[PDB]
């Protein structure tokens, strides 16, 4: 529709420590 | 004690681990892990403990 | 039994300071 | 034909892998040896030392090794 979905990011892993 | 060792060493395994999936060669063997005199010394438990805590962590995440 | 002994040792000795440790911060 | 044997020897012992021959062969074994070795075999190419590394890499072509690619990227 009227919406145009966002294509992937490559997922990483993050810690904040 | 073991509480708090654990915390550290976890932590630390943690950051072995982080480094290891960006890419770079890290052994991962509970031996080499780099003690931080809060850690004390490495068995050879703490690395499934890792592993458990972190699977549970990431099925408890959002 | 040997296994136990080794474990044995380092456990009591390890209680020991973490005991005289928690102690001292109390 | 006595070293060739020594190889083939060194070869077989290590399964297939001719770069950890290679590895033995030029850093004896034992002495220095073993603990280049060990290294080797946790991949921890950085214990090796430079002149086994150097070697290992000017074979690299020629020896079939497991650890071929990771010398590659190290």
């Amino acid at each position: 529709f009227g919406g145009s979905s966002d294509e992937t990011d490559t997922e990483g892993t993050e810690v904040s420590g | 004690d073991d509480s708090m060792k654990s915390m550290n060493k976890l932590d630390v395994i943690d950051k072995q681990f982080q480094k290891r999936i960006n890419g770079e060669w890290v052994s991962t063997d509970f031996k080499d892990m780099p003690v931080n005199e809060n850690t004390g010394e490495f068995k050879h438990s703490d690395m499934v403990n890792y592993a458990n805590k972190k699977l549970a962590e990431i099925d408890s995440m959002d | 039994e040997l296994l136990s002994k080794v474990w044995s040792e380092n456990q009591k000795k390890l209680e020991e300071k973490a005991r005289e440790k928690a102690l001292a911060d109390v | 034909n006595a070293a060739a044997k020594q190889l083939a020897g060194l070869v077989g012992k290590f399964d297939g892998d001719e770069l950890k021959a290679a590895l033995a062969y030029n850093q004896g074994e034992g002495r220095l040896g073993n603990p280049q070795l060990e290294a080797y075999s946790k991949g921890d190419f950085a214990s090796i030392s430079e002149e086994g590394r150097n070697y290992m890499r000017n074979l690299l072509d020629v020896a079939k090794s497991p650890m071929a690619g990771q010398l590659e990227t190290f």
